């Protein structure tokens, strides 16, 4: 533990662990109690009233804090119950800090930071700071100063106001120049805020409303990575501020954020800063630790201290890790101060808190908090000690529902925030309404962005989960200074606190005089009060917004005019089920036109909804983005602009061969990095003011459709509330169910209009800010091969040649591919930009699919497609193609007569799947023989098999053939290319060379540019021939053509995309069918039985064996071991296709007889040994398995543990339990492509 | 040396010098004991890799062989028979059979250096005129020690393998207690010595005559009551070579080189020769077996000693089942099944094999010799005593031949003696040819080991009297290092020379005694 001896609040005043205190102040400060809880750490159980003077009331300000929430007390603290439900909270959070390993380097980063001992005038001597230092008095009468790091104290007047302060200096700033002081904490454990989250939905369908409470543990941790920052003297200046734009109406009036927030939130938050500046900060930082260790260097005395100024020294080189090379002269190194200040900036970041710590927050600071609830933490009933409000085998541990306010509301009770919902406001003006700030658009300037792209450079001959854990193994432990004597200070340690910034009061009320209607507007006329009087559904916002008792609504008139009709006792159940159904009717449409380029779901009643564009017509908005993209969506468009890049200078010495190499390879180095540059400024741009509108807009639906469910079951009610008591009682009616049923609704139209801002958003950052950036690149490009190309040739030839100016032709002509997945992490995000890509090039020549019983081409360009009498399907999936060595084993496709060219071919590819049997007959060595041709008259290409190698050949009309091979041997142990599902694809640049790639991954490229004019086949066909082997046959499948040469990135993500669980070939696994087992971590052994029973076991035994064929085959045994068969336990589909998440029932065949496998979990260990029991077994035992790896769960739902194996002593044994390998595992159907003979 | 010759005869032979003879023969047993566990157990506990022992046998005769003569007789004898002792103890308890050999090495070390001292120590107890009988017994213990060393041998580990295995559990220990009990002569030696006084002439040369007075007076009192600096060690060697004692000592070193070349060889080659003419015999037999035509059959028992051509095993099945001396050409199997089967000598070639299964087996792949396999697969896959027997009967062989050599050295003389023995030996030798059979062997084996001990006693008395007291350990030492030469050369030559010729190294052994026996003729009288 972390935090041993629980200090209770009444023990008395020993003086090392508990004692009173004299904390640094202006004036003077009455002894105050506190307990040490660790090495150089502090905990303070009172309110902060020492540390500011101009604090001295706890009375609510008259003018209240520019804050989206905040609460004000004035007896909190005040009791001793307080006290000691205070320090156990903050001890809990400082433990359950601790726990975590990521949190556990923090915790040590905090104790190794003491502050430097920097406050001598003279240059020569280390004297400690005067204001770092707290004295302790003891009971004797006589008080002893100690150093420390950290300070926590009760919450200012603000209470839920947590912040970090610091103790200034006259003329150093220690916070900012690499010195670092003790940092106070404003801090309380008691209340946390309260937010609202509308992206869980992906996770939990099932989810009902927001309203989550932000975990306690994580408002900690953010303010000790502030600490952190400010302890090693990084912190950011607070003048930095992230400046906007406050002008027009729909911008946020204006907040302040600090930079250094920006940092310390990190992740989507970090990326709001451009690199140069992170760049200059880092630059800065170097040279301050560099002045403090030439500080270091000049020092050779010490006055005030009794340890030696070696040893303090010592503390202080492993705090800032400098290097001595055993001369007394200190020096920093750069690896080891940028691996310190990543570990500082990018590692302790609140994500990755959240993170590891599996809870709600967030993921943008712009998700304001929205209400205080009162928690308590100190019974462990409410708060566990491991997995916090998410208690482990209860209900709440499912689908985060702990933070969930609505389900654990026994946890949490909410509190009036004494800022007014309507304090701080704009006016909007056409009939004139009010606006809370915190509901408008966030708009950046854009002088907070800046670049260095216009600088022109020069090069030279030299130029240039996981890491967490990475990290922690690296990471240093046991060396932590220990507590120092010092000459006691005075009695009153006099100082001041660092001096904030002032930040002027923002304008308040301001009128905005438009000729036309803004959103608020419409979100404002679907508001009411819930009175008395009867409320009407309208289609005129003029009527709603003027009449209090009219709202607005955006559905169809035939629904506002049901809505609007009184109806008798007999008909009120036929009626709440019409409108419910009508409701779900308008809230599931989808628009069908799909020919805009990835919006594929247009979702029409947006429009009306929010007025976008100023149109109040569904089809009049599907016209209007149709024509416009996605840039009718924005409230301002975004200005873009990326200025001249900077030329190249490349230095030359005179009469060189491998230093010029050398300035080419960086010449071709930093033209790669400054692509990326250029992709990751665009990037940040588009995610600082692109991305916050959508978000934006997003909230605005959902508390739209909340509105809207709101109206209804208010009039509901109203109409509810009419009857007598006869009626009411004979029939019974409930509120409950239809919330319920009317929440499912409003999460299943979010997930289609959440997705829909998806596509908005990847459309509109690919179509209208990418060309900007690419054309000025690719200019950027041409003078670089220009330059290149003049030192290529220089009119000279005393220089190192058809290699260099073929490789710069190569890479200077062709484009990087961009992607997000090296700029962003959002996963939704992720997923809408490569999905769309490969999905939308999809459409290409030839999509031949096998659905609707038969086999057509989706691509609508393909004529006619043969059909022979000899080709086989797969009875579980239509879509496999089997060819056998016979005639009419045969697939003609008459290609479209439009696409055939005689020069054709410039730039294209083929992909498809293939499965090859395993080759037996000695003839079939060195028989070549075309699988694919699109070859006539001896010009054309053609794919075909010989003796475990792929050929791709293309041939022209004068005879230059062209082969590519890709080999494979069959004398191994294991394969991947035999009997599997294999992707083969061809891309091919006829200016420059035919590339080959298999399953996605770089195999072989050929030059084709001696090729000449290679004609058009007229059509394509599927047939062996010339294969020797009269039983030779193939399986192909999902075959595909592209009329443009392709990329790696479109080609590996397609492997995925055309990629249910499958078999050892690939194929779909199936149930009630036998199957083999084999462990990828350990594949030379095999599964094996011992005397089945509950004292039963599986065992790992071998070796498996060999089976071959000389000069043919060699390759270890499959079927070795007892078979396995899976059948459905409570899936419900009818076919016996597996899938993921599919909870099974595992059997295995033993001597013919068939057993269940299951463990008893109540065994000591983590490790849970499983055994083999007869069908009439006992249920209490976990038998049930989700599912290529697979999860043991107990009969209560608790997952028992991966199904993998342990070295039980020299027994490798099966165990379930909670490993970078061993849970993956293999099932081998018995196949007749691979023929080895079972027994 | 007047006076101490005439005192040493007035104390004459009785108690004293007879149970000093037993408390040295034990010693001479020790001897024999490592002759024996270094020629016929290390060589079948593997080959002739343990034979280097020898060569630390060499060193220790001119370590522990030449400095005696310059620090003692008793003492070095002491530590020489004590280091065997325990670093023989210590290889019993050993794992594995390098550290097993190193140890035998040293003890070679420590063991080689005894038959010098134990000569030269009783050379100078023992009357002069009554002095080349009781010598002359002595050299039985030497040959009873193989014998006994053999005779225990067969009776513990007739069992060949014991030394290249050590996955065996513990048991199979047979070699461990055999290695603890052929340490016993040397222990009981060592607890013996402690009662037994230094050398009297010895201590007289060094000083102290008060000392040499009272070991005479014990001496004689017992007799009585019964009837009622290395430096100085190679110049030492070096004046036993080439100085006064320069054709003595070299005559000296050719007669010993040449027997311990002929003994040391013959001794091996005739059980080596017995094996042969076995071997010989077994081979010849065999069933030859052409076109067979073998369908479903499971074969359960063993079949031994048969070819097989041209044969078709179709559906066969071999289940736990003894494959001995048979061999397999152009032979066609078809779906057959090998369970269980273990193989010796047998060997598969030209043979076609399809569709097999060879699971539990250790028909390994070295086994098979250009086979061609079709569809098939490869599962998991898992006494000497004639020898013994042979050497005892030889050890004993010459134990009538030697007490005809103890009482008549006195009378022929020391140069005849081994000249005759020698030339005898010789044409007993040149007999050998006609001779082939196992009695025949045995029986020249015999012939020529009894007539080969009167010129080992004639040799051993002649080289422990021409040198005095001052040289003769060191002397004895560098003769004793030389016969350890002839022996490994012998048992080398003689050894490698079996299955390929005969009369070579018969021819080879009758000359080397010829030369011996005719050179030992120019040596100077000793009587
Ligand atoms: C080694 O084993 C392979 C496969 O285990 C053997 O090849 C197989 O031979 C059989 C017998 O001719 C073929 O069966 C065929 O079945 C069809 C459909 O019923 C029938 O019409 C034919 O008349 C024939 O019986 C089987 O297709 C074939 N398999 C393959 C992959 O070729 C092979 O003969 C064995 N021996 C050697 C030396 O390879
Ligand atoms: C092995 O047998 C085959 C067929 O019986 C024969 O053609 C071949 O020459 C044989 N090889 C030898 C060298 O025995
Ligand atoms: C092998 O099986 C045969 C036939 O059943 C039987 O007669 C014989 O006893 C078995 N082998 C042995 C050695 O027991």
């Amino acid at each position: 533990p972390f935090v041993n001896k629980q200090f209770n609040y009444k023990d008395p005043v020993n003086g090392v662990d508990i004692a009173y205190i004299k904390i640094p102040n202006a004036g003077q400060m009455q002894p105050v109690k506190a307990f040490k809880i660790h090495n150089k750490i502090w905990v303070i159980p009172e309110r902060d009233t020492f540390t500011n003077p101009e604090e001295g009331d706890l009375n609510p300000p008259p003018e209240a804090k520019q804050v989206p929430v905040s609460y004000y007390d004035s007896t909190y603290l005040s009791t001793d119950n307080e006290k000691d439900n205070y320090l156990k909270g903050v001890t809990k959070l400082f433990e359950r800090i601790y726990s975590t390993d990521l949190g556990r380097m923090l915790l040590t980063s905090i104790v190794r930071g003491i502050p430097f001992w920097g406050g001598s005038t003279i240059d020569t001597e280390l004297k400690v700071i005067d204001t770092n230092c707290i004295n302790v008095i003891q009971p004797d009468g006589s008080y002893r100063s100690e150093e420390l790091n950290l300070v926590i104290i009760g919450p200012s007047a603000d209470i839920i106001q947590f912040e970090c302060k610091s103790f200034g200096h006259e003329v150093l700033n220690l916070t900012r120049n690499g010195y670092g002081s003790t940092q106070y904490i404003r801090f309380s454990p008691d209340f946390t805020f309260g937010f609202e989250e509308s992206l869980e939905v992906d996770t939990n369908p099932l989810l009902g409303a927001g309203k989550f409470a932000t975990d306690p543990a994580v408002t900690l941790a953010h303010q000790l990575i502030h600490a952190g920052h400010r302890l090693y003297g990084i912190a950011i200046n607070p003048n930095r501020v992230f400046k906007v734009n406050t002008n027009a109406y729909y911008e946020m009036s204006g907040l302040e954020v600090s930079f250094e927030e920006l940092r310390t939130f990190g992740g989507h938050d970090a990326k709001f800063i451009d690199s140069l500046q992170e760049n200059e900060f880092r630059l800065y930082y170097y040279n301050k630790f560099k002045d403090i260790a030439s500080t270091l260097n000049k020092a050779k005395s010490i006055v005030g201290t009794t340890a030696s100024l070696q040893y303090m020294k010592n503390v202080f080189k492993e705090k800032y890790l400098l290097s001595e090379d055993t001369s007394g002269k200190f020096s920093v190194d750069k690896l080891k101060f940028d691996k310190l200040y990543k570990m500082l900036t990018e590692i302790y970041t609140e994500d990755n808190f959240v993170k590891f710590f599996k809870v709600l927050n967030a993921k943008t600071f712009l998700n304001f908090d929205k209400a205080v609830f009162k928690i308590n933490i100190v019974p462990k009933v409410n708060y566990t000690i491991y997995d916090g409000f998410n208690l482990r085998n209860t209900n709440l541990a499912a689908n985060f529902n702990g933070q969930n306010t609505e389900i654990n509301n026994m946890n949490f009770t909410k509190l009036k925030n004494f800022t007014g919902l309507f304090e701080f406001y704009k006016l909007l003006c056409v009939l004139c309404i009010k606006v809370n700030n915190w509901d408008l658009f966030f708009s950046p300037s854009e002088d907070n962005f800046t670049n260095d792209l216009n600088k022109g450079e020069e090069i030279t001959s030299d130029t240039n989960l996981d890491l967490i854990q990475q990290y922690y193994l690296t990471f240093n432990f046991d060396n932590e200074p220990e507590n120092i004597s010092i000459e006691n200070l005075s009695s009153d340690i006099i100082g001041q606190l660092e001096l904030m910034p002032n930040i002027e009061r923002f304008p308040n009320g301001k009128k905005y005089e438009l000729d036309k209607y803004t959103m608020f507007h419409y979100l404002r006329a679907q508001e009411f009060e819930h009175g008395k009087s009867r409320i009407a559904l309208t289609n005129s916002v003029n009527e709603a917004l003027l009449n209090p008792s009219r709202v607005y609504t955006f559905f169809s008139s035939d629904y506002v005019k049901k809505v609007n009709k009184a109806t008798e006792a007999a008909m009120f159940l036929g009626w709440v089920e019409q409108l419910v159904y009508d409701f779900t009717d308008e809230t599931s449409e989808v628009s069908t036109t799909d020919k805009i380029a990835d919006i594929t779901i247009i979702i029409p009643y947006i429009g009306p909804a929010l007025n976008i564009g100023n149109m109040l017509y569904k089809d009049d908005f599907v016209g209007a983005l149709i024509f416009s993209g996605a840039v009718i969506l924005l409230e301002f468009i975004p200005e873009i602009a990326i200025p001249v890049l900077g030329t190249f200078a490349l230095v030359s010495y005179i009469a060189n061969k491998v230093l010029t190499v050398q300035t080419i390879d960086n010449a071709l180095s930093k033209r790669n990095e400054k692509w990326d540059e250029v992709y990751k400024y665009i990037v940040t741009n588009w995610l600082a003011k692109v991305n916050t509108q959508i978000d934006l807009i997003r909230k605005k639906m959902k508390e739209a459709l909340e509105n809207q469910a709101e109206a209804t079951k208010a009039i509901i009610n109203y109409q509810y509330n009419q009857y007598t008591e006869e009626e009411k009682n004979n029939i019974n009616f409930n509120i409950d169910d239809l919330s319920s049923k009317l929440n499912e609704s409003i999460n299943k139209a979010m997930i289609n209009i959440n997705k829909f801002l998806n596509q908005c958003s990847v459309s509109y950052l690919m179509n209208s800010m990418i060309p900007y950036g690419v054309k000025r690149l690719e200019d950027f490009d041409a003078s670089l091969k220009d330059a290149l190309l003049k030192y290529i040739y220089d009119n000279r030839g005393t220089l190192i040649v058809d290699r260099l100016k073929d490789k710069v032709n190569n890479t200077l002509s062709t484009d990087i591919p961009f992607q997000l997945s090296k700029y962003v992490d959002n996963q939704r995000l992720l997923s809408t930009f490569t999905e769309y890509i490969k999905n939308i090039i999809n459409t290409s020549i030839l999509n031949l699919r096998y659905e609707s019983n038969h086999l057509i081409d989706l691509s609508r360009y393909a004529s006619k497609i043969n059909i022979g009498s000899k080709v086989n399907f797969d009875p579980i999936d239509k879509n496999q193609i089997q060819l056998f060595n016979l005639e009419s084993s045969k697939i003609e496709v008459i290609l479209k007569n439009a696409i055939v060219y005689n020069s054709m071919y410039e730039n294209f590819s083929t992909s498809f799947w293939i499965r090859i049997p395993k080759y037996f007959n000695s003839i079939s060595l060195n028989n070549e023989y075309t699988i694919i041709n699109c070859m006539e008259n001896n010009s054309g290409w053609k794919v075909s098999l010989n003796y475990g190698e792929i050929i791709w050949t293309l041939q022209d009309t004068q005879e230059i053939k062209q082969r590519v091979v890709f080999k494979y041997s069959q004398m191994i142990n294991i394969s991947d290319y035999i009997n599997r599902w294999i992707f083969v694809t061809i891309t091919n640049n006829r200016l420059n060379n035919s590339k080959i790639y298999i399953n996605g991954r770089l195999i072989d490229q050929k030059p084709i540019s001696n090729l000449g004019n290679i004609h058009a086949s007229n059509n394509i066909m599927f047939k062996l021939d010339g294969c020797r082997d009269t039983h030779r046959y193939i399986w192909i499948k999902y075959f595909n053509l592209f009329d443009k040469e392709l990329n790696e990135k479109e080609i590996k993500d397609l492997y995925d995309n055309q990629s249910i669980l499958k078999d050892f070939w690939g194929d779909y696994l199936q149930y009630d069918k036998p199957y083999y087992m084999l462990n990828l971590y350990d594949p030379n052994k095999y599964v094996d039985v011992n005397n089945v029973g509950i004292r039963g076991y599986m065992y790992l035994k071998g070796p498996r064996g060999s089976v071959m064929t000389t000069n043919i085959y060699l390759n270890s045994s499959l079927y070795r071991g007892a078979k396995f068969i899976i059948k459905k336990y409570a899936s419900g589909n009818k076919d016996n296709i597996v899938r993921n998440n599919d909870r099974v029932y595992i059997n295995v065949v033993v001597k013919n007889k068939e057993y269940r496998l299951a463990t008893n979990a109540s065994q000591a260990g983590v490790e849970k040994i499983l055994s083999a029991l007869e069908i009439p077994d006992v249920g209490n035992l976990s038998q049930v398995v989700v599912m290529c790896k697979m999860n043991l769960q107990d009969n209560n739902g608790n997952d028992i543990g991966f199904i993998g194996f342990h070295q039980f002593n020299n027994i490798a044994k099966l165990v379930a339990s909670n490993r970078t390998l061993g849970c993956s595992w293999e099932f081998i159907p018995v196949d007749d492509g691979w023929g080895e003979r079972p027994l | 040396a007047h006076q101490y010759e005439t005192i040493m005869d007035e104390c004459g032979h009785g108690r004293f010098q007879w149970i000093l003879f037993f408390v040295l023969g034990l010693a001479l047993m020790a001897d024999g004991v490592e002759v024996f566990v270094v020629s016929f157990a290390l060589p079948s506990a593997e080959g002739m890799l343990g034979m280097i022992v020898y060569l630390g046998m060499m060193a220790g005769a001119f370590i522990l062989g030449g400095l005696a003569d310059k620090l003692g007789r008793k003492r070095v004898l002491s530590m020489s028979l004590a280091v065997n002792a325990s670093f023989a103890s210590l290889s019993s308890f050993v794992q594995g059979y390098g550290a097993f050999l190193f140890c035998r090495l040293i003890s070679g070390i420590g063991i080689g250096g005894a038959l010098p001292i134990v000569f030269a120590y009783f050379s100078e107890f023992l009357s002069r005129e009554k002095r080349g009988e009781h010598l002359s017994w002595l050299g039985i213990f030497w040959m009873t020690g193989g014998l006994y060393a053999s005779a225990m041998a067969w009776s513990i580990i007739p069992h060949y393998g014991w030394g290249f295995s050590m996955g065996t559990n513990y048991h199979f220990h047979s070699w461990r207690v055999f290695v603890i009990v052929c340490a016993l002569p040397c222990t009981v030696s060592m607890v013996a010595l402690k009662f037994m006084p230094e050398s009297p002439r010895f201590l007289l040369e060094m000083g102290k005559h008060d000392e040499a007075w009272m070991i005479l007076k014990q001496v004689h009192d017992t007799n009585m009551r019964a009837k009622g600096i290395f430096k100085q060690v190679w110049d030492n060697a070096l004046y036993c070579v080439m100085g006064p004692y320069r054709m003595n000592t070299l005559i000296l070193a050719v007669v010993w080189f040449a027997m311990a070349f002929s003994y040391y060889g013959l001794t091996v080659w005739f059980p080596d020769m017995i094996r042969y003419f076995q071997d010989e015999e077994y081979k010849s037999k065999m069933k030859v077996f052409f076109g067979e035509h073998v369908y479903g059959a499971t074969i359960n028992f063993t079949m031994e000693n048969q070819i097989h051509q041209h044969g078709k095993l179709v559906n066969d099945k071999f289940t736990r089942m003894y494959f001995k001396h048979v061999l397999f050409e152009d032979t066609f199997f078809d779906e057959c099944y090998f369970e269980d089967v273990t193989s010796t000598d047998t060997y598969f070639k030209n043979c076609t094999i399809e569709s097999t299964i060879f699971y539990n087996t250790d028909l390994y792949e070295h086994k098979f010799i250009n086979c061609r396999f079709i569809n098939s697969t490869f599962l998991e896959q898992k006494n000497d005593f004639l020898i013994y027997l042979v050497s005892f009967l030889g050890s004993l062989s010459v134990l009538p031949g030697n007490i005809i050599s103890a009482l008549l050295m006195d009378r022929i003389g020391r140069l005849k003696m081994i000249g005759g023995s020698m030339l005898i030996s010789a044409v007993c030798c040149f007999f050998l040819f006609f001779g082939n059979s196992e009695s025949a062997m045995i029986g020249w084996q015999c012939l020529f080991c009894g007539t080969s001990i009167a010129a080992w006693n004639a040799l051993d008395v002649i080289t422990v009297e021409l040198y005095p007291t001052n040289q003769r350990a060191t002397a004895f030492g560098i003769l004793n290092g030389l016969c350890k030469f002839g022996a490994i050369l012998g048992n080398t030559i003689f050894a490698s020379f079996v299955g390929i010729t005969k009369v070579v190294p018969i021819l080879l052994a009758a000359a080397s005694l010829v030369g011996g026996g005719l050179i030992a003729l120019r040596l100077p009288e000793t009587r």
